[PDB]
């Protein structure tokens, strides 16, 4: 149909290539962000069911853009490699010219700008990745959560999920989290993200990856034994 | 669905899964088998040749195996025509990096950059994806011996052992079944020869149908020594392993 | 001071029977300030040896340059770098900056692997391909060195004789140069193997 | 630098000295100055040494390209033309000044080419800084329709006047005689004034005169796979 | 100003870097230390002409940072110093050169080795026991040749440094207004208690 | 007929094998039967020429062009693609090896550079593959006599023996039966004539048959005698008369 054109504006008002991007986000891993008062917890699936895989050199889904800016993603791994690279360069650009450390909010916009640009320029596909960019603003200790979409726009939610079986996760996020009050403690906040991920992973120590990002360049990924500890405690409740 | 659209990379399939990429899989698999086994004491690269004519000189062609630099070698499977652009760029890029920092290229770097051109041709430019898979065999001191594979799509995944091109599934079922976790380098050669004889039409696995190289950390005083074995040393070791 | 002679340095090569030698002093100075007692400038690509004199930053540049180009040669053609091809290669580059030439003196020494034929060749700033097989000299104190090499050298020297001859040539010029004096290294290069000898000589 | 060109009836003979200097120091005892544009088009080069070799190499290829393209041996004038334009562009900074000689199916020629871009034809020409000396012989003895034999004497004798008067002229004289219908007869070392003479006294050093502080043996040789 | 010093000791690399910024005949500032932190284990001090100083130093900083983050791997100090030499080897042939002398100290964490590279303006990099740049350096090269021994502890490295400082102030008509001395070692980068 | 994907050269074919590349092979077949036989001490290449019009001169139709004086080429296919490709081979080689390394290419390197050109007339969309497949037979010092095929795809392979064109089937089997590399060159020339003689029997006269050897140097054809060290031309093209001599030796 109109899938062969981008320039052609379409009376449907909807260019099919754009629709098809969404199909692509769905297929990918589930990646979730839930934020406290002092933390972003990012719980994400990393598949590891692959036989004869040396896990050490296989890239973790989470990639440090900046020293305090992180990215998780759902959608095609190849296409996603371009966003990570543009975004890294721009990170260091920011410091080189403003001196100021990376404004996260600029960065959210910069990234979306690329998925937008390519919607207008024929002969350049719109990317079929949606991302989570999360960070902490210069001179600030309030957590910051953003999602980008392949529609070439951006938005902030109090907590959000993307990728396979996101429908299932969204019910959890409505009932156990609230915009009004995020779980004040870091600890509360991490335990709920583990329970959400369990709904679609259905038991895995390394299939669940938790990276907690705190203010002031504090990045630490939870220990496999500690992750295992969240699971067992939760699993006792399930039969009660 | 019905009307399959795929003229350009930019034009999406209804499915959303670009058919040009799909056709790329077929092509890879067209070519014979290549196999990389990473061992704790070397890497072994062993493959059955594409060519089969005796008139055509199989012996002087190591179509599968080219070295890019002193530490890094690649096994190639797919489209010969397309492939030739990428092997050449990869050598120059490696030497560009050595110019800059006066250190050997890290394995991980060299793959990620090449994968990114492969994406480049779908991201922009009608230009077909250059549908080729390499198995990279390299060494760096960041992670030791490292093995990678690259998808035509333009993404990579590490592996403990992998097979590419034709009959990937059969060779894969055997490797995992008898896998020895530690892996000795002597062992890897034996194990490789067993897998190829079962997937190779000649079940006597003639030498003239074989390409072989071994990259060894088990080379004196703890160093990395790449050695391309000629058809005459393949033949001597064929009689050592006893298939003939 | 033209940029080459800020850093000077010397290279002296001779052929002998089934061998070549390439030798240099180890003094690195910039003007009045000597900077390092120990500093190398003879590198090897395969069995082919290249020492390079002159402006130090340009030395480093060209060394990288040639390392890059020679890598491709051995990979594509599927044979070791020869001295004969290599002499042309050094020449080609040098000419591309006609105007403002590289401020260097390159010296090739190596043995053709196809007949054992001892080969040396030299170069100046501007890419001259000097074919003297007797001896080749280069640096600031090139003039001094030529004068040693022309009296001492004789056609046909036994390997062990050639080692003494070149060493006295390098050493006495060194002490009649300013920008040399500190230590020495001789490469005696034979088809079978390389012996590399750090000498003991007077030091300022 | 003394270079001569003499037409003779059934061809042309070009000669120039082998001795090369870089400044007032003699760089090379012998190294011929006569360069091959093609098998029957030879030239001898004066000026900046580096430029003369380089231009011959670059132009060489195009001439070779011409030859094969056309399945025909290029004209002597064709080389002349192509050479002239190249130099002209840079307004002579590329400082090759050359005697262009050759035989071709058209006939025998002798031209000079300068870096500025000026040309001449001569029956007999001389180039280098020893042009003045070589010519003087030529102009005093040359007659119309010299034999090949006679051209070769007049020529060699003329180079001798260069040798003795110009410091940079010296050692063996090398000659290339290009004749109609025949492979150029390169007469290597036609003339020899004298050569290197062994020094009266020996400068052989007993071993152990050199002192050896340390030793490290390099292995460019292949470490075992074992 | 015209002085940057470095001394590579047993178990560390010690850098001392001028505080004076003199822009003509007036000392506009007497305190700012002319250094940029490239890594927690790598420090670059710098000196040269007005304008070129700030652009270059920060351009280098950015490049090393970008590298560092991309692969999550701190590049060897050996690699960092090569980086800078090339950028300069380009500059000097270009339209506009960058005339900046730098001492690159890094403590290789893994090989537990201090390493100090002297890269003078040209793009002549050498690895030495000890180095300096500018005319200033001449005076002090003697005290370092004589009193240096490999076995000098980090602490003994400070002591020799004060004696060099004193000599520099005496015979230079221009005082460089004292030095901020920082230690690049396995702990990371720390500023000496006193200076 | 075929797909719009397969006509395009910027578009991955369904099969992944272009229609295009396959057209180039159909045309190769349609042309002359050209062969190459490798010997210990030589290479012989030999082919028949188009008879063309009666009053068209046969001599001027040349299916063997010397690339360098020591390395010749032979093709099956169309004239126009042949000549353009041929100027490109020489030209790219001068730049990348006669000025850099100031010498003639190894045979391997020249073969490598010819593949790359080929490859680019297949990569760029809207530019058809070279209409011609080569044999590049040659001699260089380092790797001795050498024998190659270069495909319009831009893949190349060394052989013991190969033949191309309509009569490729016939010829290859004949060479096998009668010869092996270890045999001398002199025998192969007689053999090659016979092989080509199956192809056509109406005329086999040395006018319509172009036969050449790459073998030993000819220090006569160096053309600037008096210097011996320079290799003479390896290639020597054998005249019609010379062919006729070689026909009475058969």
């Amino acid at each position: 149909g109109y899938d062969r054109a981008l320039s052609i504006f379409s009376p449907d008002g909807h260019i099919f290539q754009v629709e098809y991007a969404l199909e692509a986000v769905k297929r990918g891993t589930c990646a979730v962000g839930v934020k406290g008062k002092n933390c972003v917890v990012l719980g994400c699936e990393r598949r590891s069911t692959l036989k004869l895989q040396d896990t050490r050199i296989t890239p973790s889904k989470v990639s440090k853009i900046d020293s305090h800016v992180v990215l998780s993603f759902s959608g095609l791994n190849a296409d996603s490699r371009i966003l990570i690279e543009k975004a890294r360069v721009e990170a260091q650009s920011h410091r080189l010219t403003l001196e100021d450390p990376v404004t996260v909010e600029y960065l959210t916009r910069y990234v979306a700008g690329v998925q937008q640009r390519y919607t207008q320029s024929g002969g350049v596909r719109p990317f079929g990745v949606s991302t989570l960019i999360a960070g902490f603003d210069p001179r600030d200790d309030e957590p910051k959560l953003y999602q980008t979409e392949p529609s070439g726009i951006y938005s902030s939610w109090s907590a959000q999920t993307i990728g396979r079986n996101s429908k299932t996760v969204r019910e959890f996020l409505e009932k156990n989290y609230d915009r009004k009050e995020p779980p004040a403690t870091v600890e509360e906040c991490v335990k709920l993200t583990v329970r959400s991920l369990l709904e679609v992973v259905q038991t895995g120590a390394k299939n669940i990856e938790i990276t907690v990002v705190k203010p002031d360049s504090d990045i630490v990924a939870l220990s496999s034994e500690e992750i295992n500890q969240y699971v067992t405690q939760i699993e006792q409740e399930k039969q009660e | 669905g019905s009307r399959r659209y795929d003229s350009r990379t930019t034009i999406f399939s209804p499915e959303g899964r670009l058919y040009q990429v799909e056709y790329a899989l077929e092509s890879i698999s067209h070519a014979g088998t290549a196999i990389g086994i990473m061992a704790s004491d070397g890497i072994v690269l062993a493959a059955e040749r594409k060519v089969t004519s005796t008139l055509l000189e199989q012996d002087t062609s190591t179509e599968k195996l080219y070295k890019l630099n002193d530490k890094i070698a690649v096994a190639v499977a797919g489209l010969t025509a397309d492939a030739e652009i990428l092997i050449n760029t990869a050598r120059i890029h490696a030497q560009n990096y050595l110019k800059t920092y006066n250190e050997d290229i890290p394995v991980e770097i060299l793959v990620r950059r090449l994968s990114d051109i492969k994406q480049g041709y779908t991201q922009h430019g009608g230009l077909r994806p250059f549908g080729v898979s390499f198995i990279y065999a390299g060494y760096d001191d960041r992670y030791g011996y490292q093995l990678y594979t690259s998808n035509p799509s333009g993404n990579y995944t590490g592996w403990k052992a992998i097979s590419v091109g034709a009959n990937t599934s059969a060779a894969q079922t055997l490797l995992q079944m008898d896998y020895k976790d530690d892996m000795k380098v002597d062992d890897a050669i034996e194990l490789a020869l067993k897998t190829l004889s079962k997937t190779t039409d000649s079940s006597a696995l003639t030498y003239d149908r074989l390409e072989f190289a071994t990259i060894r950390k088990g080379a004196n005083d703890g160093e990395v020594y790449q050695k391309i074995f000629k058809p005459q040393e393949i033949k001597d070791i064929l009689v050592k392993t006893g298939i003939t | 001071s033209d940029p080459s002679s800020i850093n000077g340095g010397i290279v002296v090569a001779m052929t002998g029977k089934d061998c070549v030698a390439i030798a240099c002093d180890l003094r690195l100075g910039s003007q009045s300030l000597g900077v390092s007692n120990k500093f190398e400038k003879i590198f090897h690509y395969g069995h082919v040896f290249l020492g390079i004199t002159g402006l130090a930053t340009d030395v480093t540049t060209l060394n990288e340059m040639f390392r890059y180009k020679t890598n491709l040669y051995k990979l594509k053609e599927e044979r070791a770098i020869e001295p004969e091809t290599f002499t042309q290669l050094v020449s080609s580059s040098l000419y591309e900056r006609r105007f403002g030439p590289y401020f260097v003196g390159p010296v090739v020494a190596g043995i053709n692997s196809k007949s054992g034929k001892p080969f040396i060749a030299g170069f100046d700033l501007i890419g001259c391909i000097d074919e003297a097989k007797d001896f080749i000299v280069s640096g600031t104190a090139s003039d001094q060195l030529f004068g040693m090499c022309e009296s001492l050298y004789e056609p046909n020297l036994e390997p062990e004789d050639l080692f003494e001859t070149i060493s006295q040539a390098l050493l006495n010029a060194a002490d009649r140069d300013a920008l040399s004096g500190w230590g020495a290294v001789v490469y005696i290069i034979k088809k079978d193997e390389v012996v590399k000898r750090y000498l003991k000589m007077r030091q300022d | 630098t003394t270079i001569v060109g003499v037409k003779f009836n059934n061809g042309v003979v070009i000669a120039a000295d082998t001795r090369s200097t870089q400044g007032p120091i003699v760089a090379d005892k012998n190294c011929a100055k006569l360069h091959r544009i093609s098998p029957k088009i030879w030239c001898a080069g004066a000026g900046t040494a580096a430029d003369t070799e380089a231009v011959t190499q670059l132009i060489g290829s195009n001439i070779e390209l011409h030859s094969l393209y056309t399945s025909r041996e290029p004209r002597v004038v064709s080389a002349l033309q192509m050479l002239k334009q190249h130099l002209f562009k840079y307004q002579g900074h590329i400082g090759a000044y050359l005697i262009v000689a050759g035989v071709d199916p058209t006939g025998s020629h002798l031209f000079s080419i300068h870096a500025h871009g000026s040309t001449d034809v001569g029956y007999y020409l001389s180039l280098g800084s020893g042009s003045l000396a070589a010519m003087a012989v030529l102009e005093s003895h040359w007659k119309q329709d010299l034999t090949k034999e006679e051209a070769i004497k007049l020529a060699s004798d003329a180079i001798q006047a260069g040798i003795w008067n110009d410091l940079g002229s010296g050692s063996n004289v090398d000659v290339c005689v290009m004749e109609i219908g025949k492979d150029a007869e390169y007469l290597r070392n036609y003339l020899t004034p004298n050569v290197r003479e062994e020094k009266q006294k020996s400068y052989k050093f007993p071993r152990g005169t050199t002192a050896v502080l340390k030793e490290s043996i390099v292995n460019i040789c292949d470490i075992q796979e074992e | 100003m015209d002085i940057i010093l470095g001394i590579r000791v047993q178990d560390s690399v010690i850098l001392a870097s001028s505080k004076a910024v003199t822009r003509g005949i007036s000392v506009l500032k007497d305190s700012d230390d002319k250094t940029r932190q490239l890594s927690p284990h790598t420090l670059m001090s710098f000196a040269g002409e007005a304008g070129d100083t700030v652009q270059f130093a920060e351009y280098i900083q950015a490049n090393i940072q970008l590298y560092s983050i991309r692969e999550d791997y701190e590049l060897s100090p050996q690699a960092v110093s090569s980086f800078v030499r090339q950028e300069l080897a380009k500059s000097i042939r270009s339209r506009r050169p960058y005339q900046v002398n730098v001492l690159i100290g890094g403590y290789d964490k893994k090989k537990n080795k201090p390493e100090l590279y002297q890269i003078d303006y040209l793009g002549t990099k050498v690895e030495l026991p000890y180095g300096a740049h500018g005319y200033s350096g001449f005076y002090t090269f003697s005290l370092l040749d004589h009193h240096y021994r490999p076995d000098m502890t980090t602490e003994e490295g400070l002591d020799l440094l004060k004696l060099c400082v004193q000599e520099l102030e005496k015979r230079m008509p221009m005082d460089f207004k004292g030095v901020i001395v920082k230690i690049v070692d396995k702990d990371g980068i720390r500023q000496v208690d006193d200076f | 007929m075929t797909d719009r994907y397969s006509f395009s050269l910027t578009t991955f074919s369904p099969s992944g094998k272009l229609g295009q590349i396959d057209y180039a092979l159909t045309a190769v077949k349609q042309g002359v039967t050209s062969l190459g036989i490798k010997a210990t001490n030589g290479v012989v290449i030999a082919t028949e020429k188009k008879s063309s019009s009666p009053l068209a001169m046969s001599e001027t139709l040349s299916k063997v062009s010397l690339l360098t004086p020591d390395i010749g080429a032979v093709y099956s296919g169309m004239g126009p693609d042949y000549r353009v490709l041929v100027d490109k081979s020489r030209k790219v080689a001068h730049t990348s090896y006669k000025r850099i390394y100031g010498e003639y290419p190894p045979t391997k390197l020249l073969v490598s550079e010819v593949a790359k050109i080929m490859q680019e007339a297949t990569q760029s969309g809207g530019v058809r593959p070279f209409g011609v497949s080569l044999l590049i037979a040659g001699h260089d010092e380092f790797n001795g006599f050498s024998l190659y095929q270069v495909d319009p795809s831009g893949s190349y392979f060394p052989w013991k023996a190969t033949a191309i064109g309509k009569g490729s089937v016939a010829a290859k089997t004949f060479l096998e039966k009668r010869w092996n590399d270890e045999l001398e060159l002199e025998d192969a020339i007689h053999i090659a004539l016979l092989t080509l003689k199956e192809s056509v029997e109406g005329e086999f006269n040395g006018d319509t048959i172009e036969l050449a050897i790459i073998g030993d140097e000819n220090p006569d054809l160096l053309g600037y005698t008096g210097i011996p060290t320079d290799k003479g031309p390896r290639f020597r093209k054998l005249t019609s008369q010379e062919i006729n001599d070689r026909l009475e030796a058969l």
